[PDB]
C-alpha cells in the first residue's frame, strides 16, 4: 500500500483453475483457494501460488489453441474499504521456494 | 503503533489475515457435543472439506442508519459452492460457523456496530436489544479495530441437526453508537462479513435429481 | 506472509501457508556455469575479428544471460570454419601481431577450428558494461585472422559473473503471448 | 562448468586447458536468497 | 449346488451380494500410483465419501444379437449424485472403478459375453476384438456365473487425471457366443451394470455457477 | 489341466500331464527391452520433422511392438542422413525454437547424424493413444530441422511400456500364410 | 537395454547418455503369469 493512514482498506486474491472462466465477484471467487488482508503497521505481504497442473510440468509458452490454459487464470480483486480509494497496491513476483525451471531452449527474444 | 497485533486463520485453503484485530470470543461453548449419537447410528461421516470461508454482505453502515439496525444473516443460507451442495444431498447433520467479521472505514470515525452471533430464535424485542452482551458476540470501534471475530459453536436442539427447514444460527450487527464521518474521516463503511462452517459431520441421503 | 515492505529485506512465501505442501526441485538447469557453456555463433565480420561479446547478439541464450550480469569471468573456446590459418593473438598485442606464423598460426583441415582459449585480461575481472558503443580496448579476448572466415562462434567456459542486471522479454499483447511450439 | 562430461583428465594438463586463477592474500546472492521466512506476524488460527 | 460360492462388496453404504460368484480378477495393478505428487503440491485430499456404486444399463443380450455386440459404457460418465458434483466443483483427480457386473437369465442358456476394462484408447479394430483378454476382464456363463465383477486399478497418463474433457477407462462386453433361449431356458438377458469409484482424491477447485 | 473358466485366473497347462518332459527355454529374443532398440527409419518429411512414433509404420518390429503396449518409456538415438546443420529443439520449445546455431546446431560431416537422446515429456509418462488422428502435443520427444533431412531412424531406448494391447498379422487364406523364406 | 555390449562407461558420463529416472517416496504381467496351475481337478488314475 502507499496511501495515508487515512486510507484503510481491503484487498483479496482468488486463484481459479483449467476448466472454467475467472469470477468477477469475490462472492463466487470466495470458493476458489484464496485469503483476505486489510492494510495495517505492515505493508508488504507475499502470496505464494500453487502449482497445479496434470502433468507435474507443462510449457512456458503458449498458442491459440491454449487459450483454455492449461494452468489457469490466477484473478485478484478488492472487498471494501475507506477514503483509501486511488491508493497503490503494487504486486512484484518472486520464485518461491518449490520452484524449478528445466531444459533449456534459446529462441529469438528482444 | 501499539502493542501491536496481527493474525490470520486457515479454514480448508481459504484464510482471512488482518491487523486491527483486538482478538475474538468463543461463546457457550469451545466444543462440540459428542457427534457420535444414537440416532445416526455410526452412519455419519467427517467431510471437513467444504469447511472454510465464503463472502455475504451485511447492510451499510451510514450516518443516518439509526440506533438499531442490526443486519441480520441467518446461518446456514445459501451456499453456492460446497457446505450447500452437502446440505442438498443430505438431512442430517451439524457444524460451527468461525465468522470474522470486518467493516472498513479508517482509524478517524465515530460509532460502533455490535456484533454477535445466537441460536434459535424467531425475532427480537427493541427493549432486549440492550443484551445482546449475552451470546456469543463482539464490539467495532474504527479506533482499536476494523475487523471483529467470534467463533461459535454448535448448540441445536438435537445432536444432528437438519436444515431444509431449520436456521439454529442468526447473526445480528445493531447500531449501538451513530457513524460520524468527521472532519478528515473515511465516508461510509460496508460491513463485510467472512464466515465458515467448521467441525460439521453428515448422515443421512437421498436419491438424485433425475 | 504479512511483513514489513519498504525494509525490502527478503520476505518470501511458500505453499504450506494456506494448506499444501511443497516440493524438491532440481534447478540444475538454471545453473549460470551449466547454461553459458554452449557456444554462440555470432558474425565473424571479415577476417580480422576481436574476441569481444557485445558483438554476440544480445538476444541469445549466452547472449542475454551475459548481459544480465554486470561483472564477469570464464575462458573460451572458439570454432572458425574458414580460409586459410587463424594466426590468432594475445590481448594487448599489437593489431599488426596477428600475422606471423610463429604466433599460434593454426594449419586448415576440413572444416573449423576447435581451440581452447585462456581468459587474458590485466584486469582481475571483465564487463560488458563500463562506465568509465562506448567500453574498453582492454576488453578483448585475443584477437584472430586467418584469411576468410565465415563461422565465429564463443563456447564462453569455466563461467561465473557477479552483480545482476534486468531480464524482461518479448513483449506481448494480450496479457499471453502466442506462437507454435512442437505439436504432434 | 556447463558440459564436460569428459571421464579422462581432457588429456592435455591442468594448467593448459584453462587459465589458472591466482588467490590473493551463489558467493553472495545465495546468501540473501536463503532467508525469506514464510511466518506469520499475528499468529494462525483454525 | 457345488464346492459354494457367495459373496458381498461393501463400498461406502452401498453393498452388492450374489451367488453365482466364479470370484474376480484385478489387472495391471491392485495398487495405486503415490497420490501424493508435485503437481497437487499438498493441495489434495481424500474424499471417500463418494466412493461406492451407482446403476447405469448396457445393451440388452438378445438371440440375434451378433458375436460382436459389446456395448460400450465410458468410465468415468454421467453422475447424478456425489462423484459427480466433484468432478463439476474440481479439475484434477484420480481414482478407481470397482465394477461388479451382473446379466440375469438362469442356469440354463448357452452362450458367453465377455466382460473387460480397457483405459486410454479410442476405438477398436474387430480383428483385434479377439484379444481383451488381455486387459481387466471378466467371463459370463449361466451355467457357472450370474455375476462377473473385476476390480479395476488408476492407470491414466498422469497421477491427477481431469475428466471435464478426458475419460481414460471404458468398459466393453462383446458376445464371444451368441444366446440361445433353448426348450425351458429363459427367454431375454439384460445386462446390468453394478459401478463405483474407489481410493479417489482431488485438487483444485473453481468459483461457482453464480 | 479342467478348471474354472468364466474365473479367468490364468489356469495354463503343460507336457506333463499326459507324458513328456518340458524344456529351458532361452526367451532372451522375445525381451522387451531387447527388441526395441535396433532403429526404425521412418520418413523424414522435410525438414522440419517432429520426433513422434505414430509416424513410423505401424507394421515395422519396433514400430509394431510399439503398437502393441499402451503406455511407455524411452530414451532416443537418432540418425540423420541430411544436408545443412541439424539443429534439434527441446519439448514445448517453439517450433520457431529450433534455428538459432546457439541450440544443439550440429555440424555436418559423411553422412548422417548418430546422436543421443533424452526423454524429454512434461508427463511422467507417455502414450501411442490417448483418450484424452488426434493425441496430444506434448507427445513429441523433441523436434530436428536441419536444410533437408533424407534418412529418419529413431533407435528408442532403455525400452519399457505398461499395459498391453492386440497383437494380430498377415491374414492368411488357406488356414497357412505361405511366403519364400531363405533357401539353399 | 536391448544392444549395449560395450566394455568401456560408453565414455560419457552416467547423467549423460540417458535421463535420469527421478524416484517418489515383468513388474506385473509376470506376476499373473507365474501362478498358473497344471493340476486336476479330480485325481490322476493309471
Amino acid at each position: 500500500f502507499t496511501g495515508p493512514t487515512d486510507a484503510k482498506a481491503r484487498y483479496m486474491i482468488a486463484y481459479a483453475p483449467p476448466g472454467m472462466e475467472p469470477p468477477k465477484t469475490p462472492e463466487a471467487a470466495a470458493h476458489c483457494i484464496h485469503a483476505e488482508w486489510d492494510t495495517g503497521l505492515n505493508s508488504k505481504f507475499t502470496f505464494s501460488i500453487p502449482y497445479l497442473s496434470a502433468a507435474d510440468y507443462a510449457y512456458t509458452a503458449s498458442d491459440t489453441a491454449e487459450t483454455t490454459n492449461v494452468q489457469g487464470w490466477v484473478c485478484l480483486f478488492q472487498i471494501t474499504h475507506g477514503k483509501a480509494d486511488g491508493d497503490a497496491l503494487v504486486v512484484l513476483a518472486s520464485a518461491g521456494k518449490d520452484f524449478e525451471l528445466r531444459l533449456p531452449v534459446d529462441a529469438r527474444t528482444q | 503503533l501499539l502493542e501491536d497485533r496481527i493474525l490470520t486463520t486457515r479454514n480448508g485453503h481459504t484464510t482471512s489475515t488482518t491487523q486491527s484485530s483486538v482478538g475474538v470470543t468463543y461463546g457457550y461453548a469451545t466444543a462440540e457435543d459428542f457427534v457420535s449419537g444414537p440416532n445416526t447410528s455410526g452412519l455419519e461421516t467427517r467431510v471437513a472439506q467444504a469447511e472454510r470461508f465464503f463472502k455475504t454482505h451485511l447492510f451499510d453502515w451510514v450516518t443516518s442508519d439509526p440506533f438499531g439496525r442490526c443486519h441480520l444473516l441467518e446461518l446456514p443460507t445459501d451456499h453456492k459452492g460446497v457446505y450447500g451442495y452437502l446440505t442438498d444431498s443430505y438431512a442430517y447433520m451439524r457444524n460451527g460457523w468461525d465468522v470474522e467479521v470486518t467493516a472498513v472505514g479508517n482509524q478517524f470515525n465515530g460509532g460502533c456496530l455490535l456484533v454477535a452471533m445466537v441460536p434459535e430464535l424467531c425475532s427480537i424485542q427493541k427493549r432486549e436489544l440492550y443484551q445482546l452482551t449475552l451470546f456469543p458476540h463482539q464490539f467495532i470501534n474504527p479506533r482499536t479495530n476494523m475487523t471483529a471475530h467470534i467463533t461459535v459453536p454448535f448448540v441445536g436442539v438435537n445432536r444432528y441437526d437438519q436444515y431444509k427447514v431449520h436456521k439454529p444460527w442468526t447473526l445480528v450487527v445493531m447500531v449501538v453508537a451513530p457513524l460520524t464521518v468527521n472532519s478528515e474521516g473515511a465516508p461510509q463503511i460496508k460491513v463485510y462479513a467472512n464466515i465458515a462452517p467448521t467441525n460439521v459431520h453428515v448422515a443421512g441421503e437421498f436419491p438424485s435429481k433425475e | 506472509t504479512t511483513s514489513a515492505g519498504e525494509s525490502a529485506d527478503p520476505v518470501t512465501a511458500t505453499v504450506e501457508n494456506y494448506g499444501g505442501e511443497t516440493q524438491v526441485q532440481r534447478r540444475q538447469h538454471t545453473d549460470v556455469s551449466f547454461i553459458l557453456d554452449r557456444f554462440v555463433k555470432v558474425t565473424p565480420k571479415d577476417q580480422i575479428n576481436v574476441l569481444d561479446l557485445m558483438q554476440t547478439p544480445a538476444h541469445t541464450l549466452v547472449g542475454a544471460l551475459l548481459r544480465t550480469a554486470t561483472y564477469y569471468f570464464a575462458d573460451l573456446e572458439v570454432a572458425v570454419k574458414h580460409e586459410g590459418n587463424l594466426t590468432w593473438v594475445p590481448n594487448g598485442a599489437p593489431e599488426a601481431a596477428l600475422d606471423n606464423t610463429t604466433n599460434p598460426t593454426a594449419y586448415h583441415k576440413a572444416p573449423l577450428t576447435r581451440l581452447a582459449l585462456p581468459y587474458t585480461a590485466p584486469h582481475r575481472v571483465l564487463a560488458t558494461v563500463y562506465n568509465g558503443r562506448a567500453l574498453p580496448t582492454s576488453f578483448n579476448y585475443g584477437a584472430i585472422k586467418a584469411t576468410r572466415v565465415t563461422e565465429l562462434l564463443y563456447r564462453m567456459k569455466r563461467a561465473e559473473t557477479y552483480c545482476p542486471r534486468p531480464l524482461l522479454a518479448i513483449h506481448p499483447d494480450q496479457a499471453r503471448h502466442k506462437q507454435k511450439i512442437v505439436a504432434p | 562448468s556447463g558440459n564436460t562430461g569428459s571421464i579422462i583428465n581432457n588429456y592435455y594438463m591442468q594448467q593448459y586447458q584453462n587459465s589458472m586463477d591466482t588467490q590473493l592474500g551463489n558467493d553472495w546472492f545465495s546468501k540473501l536468497a536463503s532467508s525469506a521466512f514464510s511466518g506469520l506476524f499475528g499468529a494462525l488460527l483454525a
